[PDB]
Formats: structure tokens, sequence, C-alpha cells
């Protein structure tokens, strides 16, 4: 951050923050290009993968900058442009999670994205390490959240949808809808269970059915469904909480 | 409308005020225009 003895000082921390902002702008533009299209091409998936990997590495570098309560680096990030990048990333995450989950070919891209989200939240948690009551960093993070209110609400609703699915799976109605240990159930039985549960509305019910791929005999594999959509949710939601 | 000589000639800002209704990105504007 600062070179005490040198004639001239360069803020590598601020440079890293600026590059992160440029990367998030590029990712947001690429998402806005692919938003209207129904499916993402293989080349687009490779470009997303490389950009997400770069952003993940930048986030890891930033969190290593500030862990070990480095107060100077924490203040530098607080007064830098990190908040705009976080706001853009929140929008991208809140929309791509809905977009990719419906498709069944975007599983690896969804995993890469929702790992980038976790590295994001680790960075944000590290920013609050050594926090004081009524702190400037806390104020600037609450302002960021208020600015990104809608995206945070969308992410929270996604996580809350996919965290109740495990309880619905372990419920007795689902176990009698699958009286055997085979573990495979049709969309009839799964939708009927989700309506007899009364926890999921029609919008959540339709979205959950859409996020489950129909096979040749119209029977889904609920254990892999719940694992795939629960474990990353169980991971990120705890850090958010 | 000139606003430099306000000390002598009062300007008329009632016809100069503008309201910023919408602020969309270029891509989003193109998309809604297409829609």
């Amino acid at each position: 951050r600062t070179q005490t003895g040198n004639n001239t000082t360069v803020n590598i921390i601020i440079s890293t923050v600026d590059y992160l902002l440029r990367v998030q702008e590029s990712i947001s533009d690429f998402y806005w290009y692919y938003s209207g299209k129904d499916v993402i091409d293989e080349q687009g998936q490779r470009n997303f993968s490389k950009a997400i990997q770069v952003a993940k590495q930048v986030f890891n570098t930033l969190t290593e900058y500030i862990q070990g309560p480095c107060t100077g680096n924490q203040q530098s990030l607080a007064h830098s442009r990190l908040w705009d990048a976080v706001v853009g990333f929140l929008h991208v995450f809140a929309h791509m999670q809905m977009k990719l989950s419906q498709d069944s070919s975007q599983i690896e891209l969804l995993k890469e994205l929702m790992d980038l989200q976790k590295d994001m939240v680790v960075m944000l948690l590290s920013m609050l390490e050594g926090n004081v009551v009524n702190g400037t960093i806390g104020k600037q993070m609450v302002d960021m959240l208020v600015e990104s209110s809608n995206n945070v609400e969308m992410i929270l609703k996604f996580f809350d949808m996919f965290l109740k699915l495990k309880d619905l799976t372990s419920s007795d109605t689902f176990k009698e809808y699958d009286p055997d240990g085979k573990g495979v159930i049709s969309k009839r039985d799964f939708h009927k269970a989700m309506e007899s549960h009364k926890h999921y509305t029609q919008s959540e019910t339709e979205f959950l059915l859409s996020c489950a791929e129909t096979d040749e005999n119209e029977t889904l594999d609920y254990e892999e469904f719940v694992k795939r959509f629960h474990e990353p949710a169980k991971d990120i939601g705890f850090n958010v909480a | 409308e000139s606003t430099s000589n306000s000390k002598n000639v009062p300007p008329d800002l009632s016809i100069c005020t503008f309201v910023l209704e919408q602020s969309l990105s270029v891509r989003a504007l193109q998309e809604m225009l297409a829609n």
C-alpha cells in the first residue's frame, strides 16, 4: 500500500481494485450481451469461465491484502471503488443464478459463478474483520447493500427456495411419494408433494419444476437435484448470514 | 437563457429545469426499443 523509504509510492491495492472494477464491467457487458439469448454458446461459456477465474483470483488477492486485520488496507478498500464492483457483481449474480438454473447444460458455469460469489462474500467478511461499533466500513457496506437492495433480495429468495428443498425431501409426504429406496420420482409426484407441503407457492413451484430436467420416462432424480442445488446454497447462505 | 447577469436581469429557470426520468444502459435501451 505504501512504501515508506521510496521517493515515489504506488498504491498496488488501488491498482488491484481498479482492475477488479474493469473486469466486473467486462463481465456485466458480456452478460448483457447474452441475456436476451435463450442459450449460451460454447465459446461464450469458455469466455465466462476464463473471466470468472480471473475475477476469483483478483478477489483472493484482495482478501489476502486485508486479512490479518491490516487496517490501512481495509481503509484503502473502504475509500476505493470496490463498492461499485461489488454492486455490479451482485446484479450479475442475482440474474445469472435464475438464468442458468433453468438450463441443464449450464451446470459447470453455475458452479463457477456461485464459487465466485462465495469468494466475494469471503472478501466482504474480511473487510469487517476487526470492526468497531458504528464503523465507517460498516456504514459504507450498508450503503452498498441499500444500493443493491433488489439484487440482494433476489439472491436471498433463491437461497431460501433451495434451502427448504432438503426439508421437503426429508418430509414424510415425499418419503411416501417414494415408498422405495430407488430415489426417482415423476413431475406429477414431485409437484403434488410440493403443493401438499404448502411451503412453496405457484411461482416457486413452477421455477423448481423448470430447474429440474425432464428425462425420457418423465422421472427426475431428486437426490442429485437437492444435492446440486443445496450444497452451494448451504455454503454461500451461511457466509451471507 | 443567460444566467450570468443575474444581479441585473433575473433569469427564467422555470423553462430551464429538466427532470431525469429514466437512466438505462445502451444495451437495455436497444432491447426495450426492440420490444
